[PDB]
């Protein structure tokens, strides 16, 4: 039984696959939250095409190679795509479940919902940049990203906060509050069986 | 004909840095734990552009002690902190091992360690060791810091991509994970001092 | 410099100064801290014994 | 692209990552701690209000 949660998640996920005009949704619109679901988290040749889709976009010289593979080859797809997600850090190379939509409800959520974060990726300033050449080499936009990302991590590392944020702390209890929070761990076991659901 | 330095070493030195900042070398803390006062040694990017002993000793010990705390404090328990020229002679002896150990287990992706090496700590190949010695403990700490399910991850960045485009891929993936939880980190904290 | 008006109850934690800081370079945008938005639930548990206590 | 400009890439993604898996397990520790801190004083209130309830 598909949890309030997950099917919320899934609408999510299902709004920003609109909203990147994903071909494969062109004369699908699903209102119940329930086949928002079973379309994105449930073994079907439509998420595969989806996940194709998803895979083109971030690694577009994918799409050719999945494009000369017959139908009667489904298995052989399904690996290749485990392969990319891999090198992407995604997934295990082995984790054939997980493509085919036999994970975790979660665990497919948050799966093509990093997909999805990876393809909205703010591109930052320069961009207004409408039509024009198609043909920018690869050169140029690996550069850039290296420049900014060293930007960003001389930030991290100069600030004396930086730290602080790899272990955090916090303590907003009063002295007086000390013998309660500190108290034996009986009084610990009623607290967090108190909270079971039948009350 | 007549054989122009590599611009390839600058950026190592960089990233070896962050590295070492990152796994929480202080370096007030660190010269300390060697005996010495920060007026007489010079750490940061440039630490080995010039042989640099002192420096030498500390990162060495330091990356050794967040790769195995344990071991490091058996294998340099008589040598550590190299205070005279047995000593001094034991501890490079000692790291050289170590070291060798590690670059025959990880085979060609790790530099060959030779003894000559630290005789006078300092240099493109010295550095160059010590990025992929940094390297090398960031990943260890992945593994072991990784839970049962994300153990994948450290077997994934050890294979070499040589596509760039995947490469920036995977980078943007990265990114966008560390800012997601360093907000998570502040909603939580801002949310237990409110209802507190 | 945002003086952090010492009477507010919610102290800034340094994932906030950090953040903060990297907006003030430019090396960050707003924008991308936005996407980066999590709706996760923080203290679900707590939550709901605050509510049965009420209704008592 | 010069075998040197994916290599730089690898490292920061190598750095980032490091970072990312440190913070989020020592956040997920603050967490539980903090929400068992919540529940025990929120046990302690409910006593108290059953008292006073019980006294008027």
């Amino acid at each position: 039984m598909t949890g309030g949660k997950e099917l919320g998640a899934a609408v999510e996920l299902y709004e920003r696959l609109q909203m990147l005009s994903c071909p494969c949704l062109e004369g699908v619109y699903l209102t119940d939250p329930q086949s928002i679901y079973e379309l994105l988290c449930t073994p079907s040749s439509h998420r595969l095409d989806i996940l194709q889709w998803l895979c083109s976009r971030i690694y577009p010289p994918v799409q050719e190679q999945l494009s000369s593979l017959k139908e009667s080859q489904t298995d052989t797809k399904v690996k290749e795509i485990a392969k990319l997600c891999f090198d992407l850090m995604l997934c295990h190379f082995d984790d054939l479940d997980l493509i085919r939509g036999h994970a975790s409800p979660f665990k497919q959520i948050s799966f093509i919902g990093q997909l999805l974060d990876v393809i909205q990726y703010p591109d930052t300033i320069s961009s207004n940049v409408i039509l024009e050449s198609l043909s920018h080499s690869t050169e140029k936009n690996v550069v850039t990203c290296i420049r900014e990302n060293e930007e960003l991590l001389k930030e991290l590392f100069s600030s004396p906060h930086f730290q602080a944020t790899l272990s955090p702390e916090c303590n907003p209890w009063p002295a007086d509050f000390k013998p309660l929070l500190n108290a034996e761990e009986s009084l610990q076991k009623r607290a967090t069986q108190s909270s079971k659901g039948k009350d | 004909m007549q054989s122009g330095s590599r611009p390839h070493l600058a950026w190592q030195r960089e990233h070896m840095w962050l590295a070492l900042q990152g796994l929480g070398f202080e370096s007030g803390a660190e010269a300390a734990n060697a005996g010495k006062t920060l007026v007489h040694v010079t750490f940061g990017v440039n630490m080995f552009d010039k042989p640099n002993k002192d420096a030498f000793y500390v990162v060495f010990h330091f990356l050794f002690g967040k790769l195995d705390n344990v071991r490091c404090k058996e294998v340099f328990r008589y040598c550590w902190p190299p205070l005279d020229k047995k000593r001094d002679a034991e501890f490079r002896k000692a790291c050289c091992e170590w070291l060798k150990k590690i670059s025959d287990e990880v085979g060609a992706g790790f530099p060959q360690v030779v003894a000559s090496i630290f005789l006078s700590p300092g240099g493109p190949k010295f550095v160059h060791l010590l990025y992929h010695f940094a390297r090398y403990v960031m990943l260890q700490h992945i593994k072991r810091d990784a839970d049962a399910g994300n153990v994948f991850i450290s077997e994934a960045l050890q294979s070499k991509i040589q596509d760039p485009q995947k490469a920036l891929a995977r980078n943007k993936l990265a990114r966008q994970k560390y800012l997601k939880v360093l907000q998570k980190e502040n909603l939580v904290i801002e949310e237990y001092q409110r209802k507190a | 410099m945002m003086a952090a008006n010492p009477w507010s109850p919610v102290q800034p934690s340094a994932a906030s100064l950090l953040l903060e800081k990297c907006l003030a370079a430019g090396v960050l945008s707003q924008n991308a801290l936005d996407q980066a938005q999590l709706e996760a639930p923080c203290f679900s548990h707590a939550e709901e014994l605050q509510r049965i206590t009420e209704i008592k | 692209v010069p075998e040197d400009m994916v290599e730089m890439i690898e490292s920061q993604t190598l750095l980032l990552t490091y970072l990312t898996i440190k913070m989020q397990k020592n956040l997920f520790r603050l967490e539980e701690k903090a929400e068992r801190n919540l529940l025990l004083v929120n046990d302690q209130k409910d006593q108290l209000q059953e008292t006073i309830h019980m006294m008027k």
